[PDB]
C-alpha cells in the first residue's frame, strides 16, 4: 500500500513492540531482575 | 483491389485437430477475423491495401503476431511488428508459418520460500549491524 | 481577419435571463487576439446588481455562437463579481477549425467572504479576455527512448 | 492466477438469438450447429446444451451468418450477405474450405444433384448464379440468369434430375422461371407466368412434391398451382373445395420439406392460413387434399427419420390470443397421412409470462421399438432455448438462457443481513444469556445472507431483450428472472438502487429507466432486486419523453434514494416526490444541476433547478458538429473516495491533486475521416459553470477511444493512424503545492485553472474495454481491466501510467521512485485477471468496491460473462 495510514502496522513491528512491553511483564512474574530483556 | 492474407499455424506437438476448434486469426485487432482450417492452415479474405498485425489468438498456446504490408497493386510481404521505431524491416516468409510457443503463462507460481532464503535477511543485517555497534 | 463578437450580460432579482448587450469582441483570427469594448455599468444595473448581489444570485454572460445562429453561455456569482471589485477573467474557448465553442468567465478572486463594496468600485471593469485554443496534446515519446535503448545495448 | 482455478471465478458462455439452427445430426453424433444474431457459429451438446466448438465472428454486419445448411458431417455457412461461404467440420470444430463469392445480393441458397448424390451448391444472387463444389469449394460455373435486371429471384431448386430450377417475381406483376443443367449451368428453359395478385414467392409461395410450385392466394381464397416440371400457365383451386380460408390482414404461407437435396419433395406439406390455424394438403397430380388441419396452433415443424416425414405441431393446452398457462403441447404427425402420432404428446411450461415459443426445430430417430423418439428445442419469446426430451422425466433437457448474450446494463446488489443505567444493564446481561445460550446449543433465494466480508453479492442484469435476471455473484447461478414486454432492441435503460437492503424494516428497492428510441417516451419499472417482483408503489408515468436522470443522494424515510428526472420540456419530476422530498428538494434545488450533452447537434447545456421545480439555462456551450462529433461524455463514478487528497512529491513537500467532482471528459472524434487529418479532442468542460478545463485535441489519431475517468486523473485509449499503433494518453490534474479551497470544494469557487500533466503511451494490442479498479476507500492502488479483443482481462497498474515519470531519471525522481518514461506498455500474459476464459466478443467490465480493501469484484460481460 502507498496512502495507507502509518498508525496500521505488519507482523515484523507488531512484534518488536510486543517485545519491548514485555519486559516488566517478564520482572513482574518472572521474579526481580530477570535475564529475559533486550538491554 | 481486395485482396486476401494466407498462413499456416501449428503448434509443436499438438495436432492442429486438438487445438483449432477454438483458435481464430485476428488481422488487425478484430477488425478482421478469420478460422483455421481442419489442417491448421488459415486464409483471411475481404483485405485492402495497407499494414495488418496478423495474430493467431488461442487460449492453448499463444502465437507472435506478424505485420503484413500489402499494397494497392497487389505485392504484399511479411515482417515482425514493432511500435516502436516502426520504420525497420524484418521480413518473414509470406505464407505465416507462425509456430506456436506452447501454451502462455497466466497463472504465477508459488513463491515458498525456504530457510536457505530466510538466512540472508536484509532486515535481519541491517538491524544486527547496530547490535554490533552497541557491542562495541 | 477580425470578427465583432456580441458580449450581454444578465443579473435580476429572480435571477432569470435578461441578457443586454455589454461589450463587443474583436476578435482577430490572424494574430489570435481578442479585444473587448465595453460600456461601463450605470447606477440602475449596479443597483440591480446589488440586489442580486445581496440576494447571492448569479451574473451570466451570453456571446452568438457566430459573428443569430447560436449562443455560447457560461454564469458567475454576481456577488462574487462584485465582492472582487469587478476583476474577472472570460476565456474564449474556440476549437482547430476557429470555431467559436465556448465562453468562461471567472472572478478574481473567486468565492466570497461577506466583504461590503461600495458603489465608487463599480465604475470600472477590470476585465482580463483571453482565447483558448485546443491545445494540441503530446504523442508518445519514441526518439529519446530508442536513442536510449540503443546507448544502453552498446 | 496463482494457479487457484476455479475457487472464487466462474464464466458462462452465452451465445444470441438462435437465427438459425440445425438439428439433423446421427443419433450417437449428440451435437446441434446453431448460428446466432450474434455472428456466432456454435456446436451445442444435445444431451446437456453445451458448447462444443464456438466461432464467433466479427460484431457488426460484415460477418453476420445470412444461410446454414448442414451435409452428412459438416455445416455450409454463407457470411457477410453471401460474400464468403464456409465449410465447417462439426466434428473437428474447424473449417473445411473458406471461398469468397462476387457482388449481388444473395437471395436463395441450394444444392443439386447430378444422378443421386449432392455434389455441389447452387447460390443464387439478385443478378446471377454460382455452383460451388462440395469437396473444395471450386467455383463450378456461373451463370447470369436473363432479364435478372428487373426480376428478382427467390427460390432455387434442384433435385436427382441433373437440373437447377430457378425462380424470380416482380412484385404485382409476371414472374419468371429459368431451367439450367447440372453439368454445364446452362439456361436450358426459360418461362414466364403471369402473378397480378402475387407479392413474393419466398415468403408466401411455396414449392411441392415433383417441383410443383404453390401459391397461396388471398385475393380469391384459392391455391395458385404451376406444375414447374411440365406446365407453363399457373393453374387455381380455390380453398372452399377443401373446406379451407385465409385469414384477415395476413400472408398466408407454404412449407414444403425435401428430406435430401437428390429426391423430390413430398407431396405433403403445411399451409398458414391463419394465425393459429394450420392445414395439411397433399398435392397429387393437379389436384390438392386437406391431410389434416390444425386450429389454435402456433409452430409447425417437419422432421425426416430417413424414410418418412414426422410433423411436430405446437398448441397449448387449452385457449384463453394468448394461452391459459404457458403449457404448451407439442404433438407428432405422420406427413404420409395427417394422423397424430401416438404416445409421442409432449408438454410443457413455460415459466416467464408474456412470453410464448418463437422458433420449434425437432429431431427424430428410431426408438427400440421403431417408434419415432424426437426431441425438440424450443426458442420463445424472451430468447430463452428449451431442450424437451418425450421421456416425461425432465421434460426440459436442457434450459438455456441465450438472452443474456446482449446484457444492457448491471449492478450488484449487496445480500440481506445474516435513561436508566439498570434497564441498560438487564438487557445486555439477557444479551449475554442469550448469546451463551446460542453458544452452547451448538454441542438458495431463500436463506439468502450478507457474507462476513460482502464479497457475495447479487447481480442485477438487465437484457436489451427486456430481461431482468437476479444471478448470484459467486456462484453465477440465477435467483429470479422477470420480463418486461415490448421492449424494442435499441431501448435505452438505466438502474438505479434507490434503497439497498440494510434497512430491514423497508424491504430493498432498485429503479430501472427504459426509455424508447424511437417513440422517446420513457418508463421506471420499480422491483425489489432481491427477490425481482415490482414494488407495490406505482412508478410515476413518465408522459414526456426524458432526457436524464439523477440520483440524488437525498433519501426518503423509507431510506428511497430520491431520484430525478428531466423531461422534453425540461421540467423536473422527482421520486417518489413526497412533500418531505419535496420540500428536501425544494430547498435545495439552486445547488442542483443538470447537464444535458446533444451529441446530434455537437451541444452541452447546463441547468439549474429552481425552487419551484424548474430548470433554467444556466450554462451552454457548443462544439461545432461539422468538425466534430460527440463520441463519449465519460465523467468520473460518483460512488467513489479517494484517500490522499493530496501527494508527496518527495522533498518533504506534497502536490495537491485537482479533485474536482463535476469534471466532465467529454471526447469527441474528429469528423474528417482521412488517416492524415483525423484527430481527437478532449475537454475536461466543469458540470456546473460550464468552464472548460483543458480543450486538448491529438492530432493524426482515430477511434475508437476507450476512457476511464477516476478520482483525478483519466485515460483514454486510442487509434495512432500516423505510425498505425494503438497509444495510450494519461491525463493527471494537479493543483498547486497548497490547496486552494480546502474545507469543501465548489465548482464556482475554482478560479485557478489546475494543472495538467499528459503522457502518451503505446500499447501493442487493440483493446475492448476499460474501468478502473474501485476500492471502498480508494486506498487500494488503482488498475485499469483492458479489455483484449482475444478475451484476457490485463490488470495495468495505474501507478505505471504516470505522466510524471521523466525521461531522464533524476535524483528526485529516484526519491519519489519514478520509474523513466517508457512509450511501450508491456502487455504480460501474467497480468490476466483471467487465465484462459476468455470473453469474446467483450463489451463492459463492471468493478465493484466489495468489502476489506484489497478484493474488487470484477464481472466481464460481452458474449460470455466472468465473474
Ligand atoms: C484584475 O484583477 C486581478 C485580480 O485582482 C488582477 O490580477 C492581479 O494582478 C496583480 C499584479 O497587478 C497580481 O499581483 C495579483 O496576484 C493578481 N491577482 C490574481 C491573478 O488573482 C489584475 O491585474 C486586474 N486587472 C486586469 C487588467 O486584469
Ligand atoms: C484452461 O481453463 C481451465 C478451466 O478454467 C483450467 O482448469 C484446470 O486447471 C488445472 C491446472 O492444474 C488443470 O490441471 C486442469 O486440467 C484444468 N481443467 C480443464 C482444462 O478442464 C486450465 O488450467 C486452463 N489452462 C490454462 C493453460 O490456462
Ligand atoms: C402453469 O402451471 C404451473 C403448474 O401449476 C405453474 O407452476 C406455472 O406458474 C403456471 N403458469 C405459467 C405461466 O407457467
Ligand atoms: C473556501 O471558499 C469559501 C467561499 O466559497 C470560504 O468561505 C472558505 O473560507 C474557503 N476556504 C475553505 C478552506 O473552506
Amino acid at each position: 500500500l502507498l496512502t495507507l495510514d502509518a498508525s496500521w502496522v505488519s507482523s515484523a513491528s507488531w512484534y518488536f513492540l510486543n517485545v519491548f512491553g514485555l519486559r516488566s511483564i517478564y520482572s513482574l512474574i518472572l521474579g526481580q531482575d530477570n535475564a529475559a530483556d533486550q538491554s | 483491389d481486395r485482396f486476401k492474407i494466407e498462413g499456416r499455424a501449428v503448434v509443436p506437438g499438438v495436432k492442429p485437430q486438438d487445438w483449432i476448434s477454438a483458435a481464430r486469426v485476428l488481422v488487425d485487432g478484430e477488425e478482421h477475423v478469420g478460422f483455421l482450417k481442419t489442417d491448421g492452415s488459415f486464409v483471411v479474405h475481404d483485405i485492402p491495401s495497407g499494414s495488418y498485425v496478423v495474430e493467431v489468438v488461442s487460449p492453448a498456446y499463444r502465437f507472435d503476431p506478424v505485420r503484413v504490408d500489402i499494397t494497392s497493386k497487389g505485392k504484399m510481404r511479411a515482417r515482425y511488428v514493432n511500435y516502436i521505431k516502426t520504420s525497420e524491416v524484418v521480413r518473414l516468409p509470406y505464407p505465416l508459418q507462425m509456430k506456436s510457443s506452447g501454451p502462455p503463462s497466466y497463472f504465477i507460481k508459488r513463491e515458498s520460500w525456504g530457510w536457505t532464503d530466510f538466512l540472508m535477511n536484509p532486515m535481519v543485517m541491517m538491524m544486527v549491524l547496530p547490535l554490533l555497534i552497541f557491542v562495541l | 481577419g477580425t470578427v465583432g463578437l456580441l458580449l450581454e450580460h444578465s443579473f435580476e432579482i429572480d435571477d432569470s435571463a435578461n441578457f443586454r448587450k455589454r461589450g463587443s469582441l474583436l476578435w482577430n483570427q490572424q494574430d489570435g487576439t481578442l479585444s473587448l469594448s465595453q460600456r461601463q455599468l450605470s447606477e440602475e444595473e449596479r443597483g440591480r446588481l446589488r440586489d442580486v448581489a445581496a440576494l447571492n444570485g448569479l451574473y451570466r454572460v451570453r456571446i452568438p455562437r457566430r459573428p443569430a445562429g447560436g449562443y455560447v453561455s457560461s454564469f458567475v456569482p454576481a456577488c462574487s463579481l462584485v465582492e472582487s471589485h469587478l476583476s474577472d477573467q472570460l476565456t474564449l474557448h474556440v476549437d482547430v477549425a476557429g470555431n467559436v465553442v465556448g465562453v468562461s468567465v471567472v472572478t478574481h478572486p473567486g468565492g466570497c467572504r461577506g466583504h461590503e463594496v461600495e458603489d465608487v468600485d463599480l465604475e470600472l471593469f477590470n476585465t482580463s479576455v483571453q482565447l483558448q485554443p485546443p491545445t494540441t496534446a503530446p504523442g508518445p515519446e519514441t526518439a529519446a527512448f530508442i536513442e536510449r535503448l540503443e546507448m544502453e545495448q552498446a | 492466477y496463482e494457479d487457484q482455478v476455479g475457487k472464487f471465478d466462474w464464466r458462462q458462455q452465452y451465445v444470441g438469438k438462435v437465427k438459425f439452427a440445425s438439428l439433423e445430426f446421427s443419433p450417437g453424433s449428440k451435437k446441434l450447429v446453431v448460428a446466432t444474431e450474434k455472428n456466432v457459429i456454435a456446436a451445442l451438446n444435445s444431451r446437456t446444451g453445451e458448447i462444443l466448438w464456438r466461432h464467433v465472428d466479427k460484431g457488426t454486419a460484415e460477418g453476420a451468418v445470412d444461410a446454414m445448411l448442414l451435409h452428412g458431417q459438416d455445416v455450409i455457412t454463407v457470411s457477410n450477405g453471401g460474400r464468403i461461404m464456409r465449410s465447417w467440420e462439426t466434428n473437428i470444430g474447424g473449417l473445411n474450405w473458406e471461398i469468397t463469392l462476387d457482388s449481388g445480393s444473395f437471395q436463395a441458397l441450394g444444392l443439386v444433384g447430378l444422378q443421386e448424390s449432392v455434389r455441389y451448391i447452387a447460390v443464387l444472387k439478385k443478378t446471377t448464379l454460382a455452383l460451388h463444389h462440395l469437396s473444395s469449394g471450386h467455383l463450378k460455373w456461373v451463370e447470369h440468369l436473363p432479364e435478372s435486371d428487373s426480376i428478382h429471384y427467390q427460390m432455387v431448386y434442384s433435385y436427382g434430375s441433373g437440373v437447377v430450377w430457378a425462380l424470380g417475381v416482380v412484385p404485382f406483376s409476371h414472374v419468371n422461371i429459368v431451367k439450367f443443367n447440372v453439368e454445364d449451368g446452362e439456361i436450358v428453359q426459360q418461362v414466364r407466368v403471369s402473378t397480378p395478385w402475387l407479392q413474393h414467392l419466398s415468403g408466401a409461395c411455396g414449392v411441392v412434391d415433383e417441383a410443383v410450385l404453390v401459391c397461396p392466394d388471398p385475393s380469391s381464397r384459392s391455391l395458385q398451382t404451376l406444375a414447374l416440371e411440365t406446365e407453363w400457365e399457373l393453374r387455381q383451386i380455390p380453398l372452399q373445395s377443401l373446406d379451407l380460408e385465409f385469414g384477415s390482414g395476413f400472408q398466408p404461407r407454404v412449407l414444403p420439406t425435401q428430406p435430401n437435396p437428390v429426391d423430390a419433395s413430398r407431396a405433403q406439406f403445411f399451409l398458414h392460413l391463419s394465425p393459429s390455424h394450420y392445414a395439411l394438403l397433399q398435392y397429387h397430380y393437379g389436384t390438392l387434399s386437406l391431410l389434416k388441419n390444425f386450429p389454435q396452433t402456433a409452430l409447425v415443424s417437419f422432421a425426416t427419420t430417413g424414410e418418412k416425414t414426422v410433423a411436430a405441431v405446437m398448441a397449448c393446452r387449452n385457449e384463453v390470443l394468448a394461452c391459459f398457462n404457458q403449457t404448451y403441447t407439442i404433438n407428432l404427425y405422420l406427413v404420409e397421412t395427417g394422423r397424430r402420432l401416438l404416445d409421442t404428446t409432449i408438454t410443457f411450461s413455460l415459466e416467464q409470462s408474456g412470453t410464448r415459443p418463437e422458433r420449434l426445430y425437432i429431431q427424430v430417430f428410431l426408438k427400440k421399438d421403431d417408434s419415432v423418439g424426437y426431441r425438440a428445442l424450443v426458442q420463445t419469446e424472451d430468447h430463452l432455448l428449451l431442450f424437451l426430451q418425450q421421456l416425461a422425466g425432465k421434460v426440459v433437457l436442457w434450459s438455456r438462457e441465450e438472452s443474456l448474450a446482449e446484457v444492457v446494463c448491471l449492478e450488484m446488489v449487496d445480500l440481506p443481513l445474516t435513561d436508566g443505567l439498570l434497564g441498560m444493564f438487564l438487557k445486555r446481561l439477557s444479551s449475554q444469556l442469550i448469546l451463551l445460550q446460542a453458544w452452547t446449543s451448538h454441542l438458495n433465494i431463500d436463506t439468502l445472507a450478507r457474507d462476513e466480508f460482502n464479497l457475495q453479492k447479487m447481480m442485477v442484469m438487465v437484457t436489451a431483450s427486456g430481461k431482468l435476471f437476479g444471478i448470484e455473484s459467486s456462484s453465477g447461478t440465477i435467483l429470479w428472472k422477470q420480463y418486461l414486454p415490448n421492449v424494442k432492441p435499441d431501448s435505452s435503460f438505466k438502474l438505479m438502487v434507490q434503497r439497498t437492503t440494510a434497512h430491514f424494516p423497508h424491504p430493498p428497492q432498485c429503479t430501472l429507466l427504459v426509455k424508447d428510441k424511437e417513440s422517446g417516451m420513457s418508463s421506471l419499472y420499480v422491483f425489489n432486486p432481491i427477490f425481482g417482483k415490482w414494488s407495490q408503489v406505482a412508478p410515476p408515468v413518465l408522459k414526456r419523453p426524458i432526457l436524464q436522470s439523477l440520483l440524488l443522494p437525498v433519501m426518503d424515510q423509507d431510506y428511497a434514494k430520491v431520484l430525478l428526472l428531466i423531461d422534453d420540456e425540461y421540467k423536473v419530476t422527482a421520486f417518489p416526490a413526497t412533500r418531505n422530498v419535496l420540500r428536501q428538494l425544494h430547498e435545495l434545488a439552486p445547488s442542483i444541476f443538470f447537464y444535458l450533452v446533444d451529441a446530434e447537434q455537437g451541444r452541452l447545456c447546463g441547468y439549474r433547478l429552481r425552487k419551484d421545480l424548474t430548470t433554467e439555462l444556466s450554462w451552454e456551450l457548443t462544439i461545432p458538429p461539422e468538425v466534430q462529433r460527440i463520441v463519449k461524455v465519460k465523467g468520473k463514478r460518483s460512488s467513489e473516495h479517494v484517500h490522499s487528497q493530496g501527494r508527496v512529491m518527495g522533498d518533504r513537500s506534497v502536490l495537491y491533486k485537482s479533485l474536482n467532482p463535476n469534471l466532465l471528459a467529454v471526447v469527441t472524434e474528429s469528423t474528417d475521416a482521412h488517416h492524415e487529418r483525423t484527430f481527437i479532442g478532449i475537454f475536461l468542460i466543469d458540470g456546473v459553470t460550464g468552464r472548460i478545463i483543458h480543450s486538448s485535441v491529438q492530432k493524426k489519431a482515430k477511434g475508437p477511444v476507450h476512457i476511464v475517468h477516476s478520482e483525478n486523473w483519466v485515460v483514454y485509449q486510442y487509434w495512432n493512424t500516423k505510425a498505425r499503433r494503438n497509444e495510450f494518453t494519461v491525463l493527471e490534474l494537479y493543483e498547486g503545492t497548497e490547496q486552494y479551497n480546502a474545507t469543501a470544494f465548489s465548482s464556482l469557487d475554482r478560479p485557478q485553472l489546475p494543472q495538467v500533466l499528459q503522457q502518451s503511451y503505446i500499447f501493442p494490442s487493440s483493446i475492448s474495454a476499460m474501468e478502473a479498479t474501485i476500492t471502498e476507500r480508494g486506498i487500494t492502488s488503482r488498475h485499469l481491466l483492458i479489455g483484449l479483443p482475444s478475451g484476457a482481462i490485463l490488470s495495468l497498474p495505474k501507478a505505471l501510467l504516470d505522466p510524471r515519470r521523466p525521461e531522464i531519471p533524476t535524483e528526485q525522481s529516484r526519491e519519489e521512485n519514478l520509474i523513466p518514461y517508457s512509450p511501450d506498455v508491456q502487455i504480460h500474459a501474467e497480468r490476466f485477471i483471467n487465465y484462459n476464459q476468455t470473453v469474446s466478443r467483450m463489451r463492459g467490465i463492471y468493478t465493484a468496491p466489495s468489502g476489506l480493501e484489497s478484493t474488487c469484484l470484477v464481472v466481464a460481460y460481452g458474449l460470455d460473462i466472468y465473474q
